[PDB]
């Protein structure tokens, strides 16, 4: 369904928010200068979950596969279509006379 | 002495309108001055192929003898506007069907006179005598009720019933499409 597309959007948004959080946390260190050297569990969990949902949505957004066997889409092609030959059309048929000229 | 019903003429016009750009053909069945009680179409476009014609004729004979009719006429409408003479296919098919009953004569839908209301009788009836096929008198009366045929053909064409019409070729495409096409028959009954 189309909602899949919407899903991926929020995923990116989630990732974007993670970035902001990470940036802020970096400022934290740039003002604390302590031996933490570790991201908050909340931000990494949020980033990983956003990655998972965004990838799952993207896989759907990629599209639908197509079968290799050439007789798949040609199965429904009745003989009433392949014979038309659009380049070799002739307009000397009963259609013109029968219909309004 | 060839006589066909008004429903035969409306079926003629219906099949002509369904595939205006492609030459068509088919049969007309009657009970044993013969009166063609019913008709049936078959194929369009390419018509010189034998196997479809043979399988068709066999199915027509089976269906008719199961329900007491017998095939007694052949119709063919050509593709070209300025063409009104039978081709090899029509001549041989008419000769073969006429082998059973001598009263069988060919009919061809002259597409030059094909109009909305069918002001003049489009069909031309050809007889086989002296081993040659030649047309009858054009001034002869062909349909049983000419004003009725005119009005029913006009109503059917203006009702866009030609798209719904199904011939033998659509049955070949899918059996779910009824080749006996009783739908046009009930429409004829309702109109009459
Ligand atoms: C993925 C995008 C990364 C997320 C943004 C992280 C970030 O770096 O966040 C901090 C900045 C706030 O920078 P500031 O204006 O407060 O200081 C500027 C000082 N001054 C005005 C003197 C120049 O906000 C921002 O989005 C950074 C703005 C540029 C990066 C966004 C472009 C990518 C879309």
């Amino acid at each position: 369904p189309s909602l899949w597309k919407g899903l991926v959007g929020i995923g990116l948004f989630a990732l974007a928010h993670a970035a902001f959080s990470a940036a802020q946390h970096r400022s934290y260190m740039r003002l604390t200068e302590k031996e933490d050297e570790s991201l908050p569990i909340d931000i990494v969990l949020q980033t990983l979950l956003a990655f998972a949902v965004t990838c799952y949505g993207i896989v759907h957004i990629a599209g639908e596969f197509k079968d290799m066997d050439a007789t798949s889409e040609l199965k429904n092609k009745t003989f009433d279509t392949l014979r038309n030959h659009p380049s070799f059309y002739v307009f000397n048929h009963r259609g013109r006379v029968l219909f309004r000229p | 002495g060839v006589k066909l019903t008004t429903q035969a003429y409306c079926k003629m016009v219906l099949h002509g309108a369904k595939y205006p750009h492609c030459a068509v053909n088919g049969l007309l069945v009657a009970e044993k001055h013969t009166l063609f009680v019913d008709c049936i179409p078959l194929f369009h476009g390419t018509l010189a192929l034998a196997p479809m014609l043979e399988v068709a004729l066999t199915l027509i004979d089976s269906w008719c003898k199961d329900h007491s009719y017998v095939i007694a006429g052949y119709y063919q409408a050509n593709e070209r506007v300025k063409d009104a003479s039978p081709n090899q296919v029509a001549e041989k098919v008419a000769s073969r069907i006429a082998e059973g009953f001598s009263d069988t004569a060919l009919i061809m839908v002259d597409n030059t006179k094909f109009t909305m209301d069918c002001v003049a009788p489009t069909i031309h009836v050809y007889e086989h005598h002296e081993n040659r096929w030649r047309c009858r008198d054009p001034h002869h009366d062909y349909c049983e009720d000419w004003p009725e045929a005119q009005r029913i053909s006009a109503s059917l064409l203006d009702s866009r019933s030609y798209e719904t019409l199904v011939d033998f070729d659509n049955h070949l495409d899918d059996i779910r499409n009824d080749w006996t096409n009783p739908e046009i028959n009930k429409a004829v009954l309702h109109l009459c």
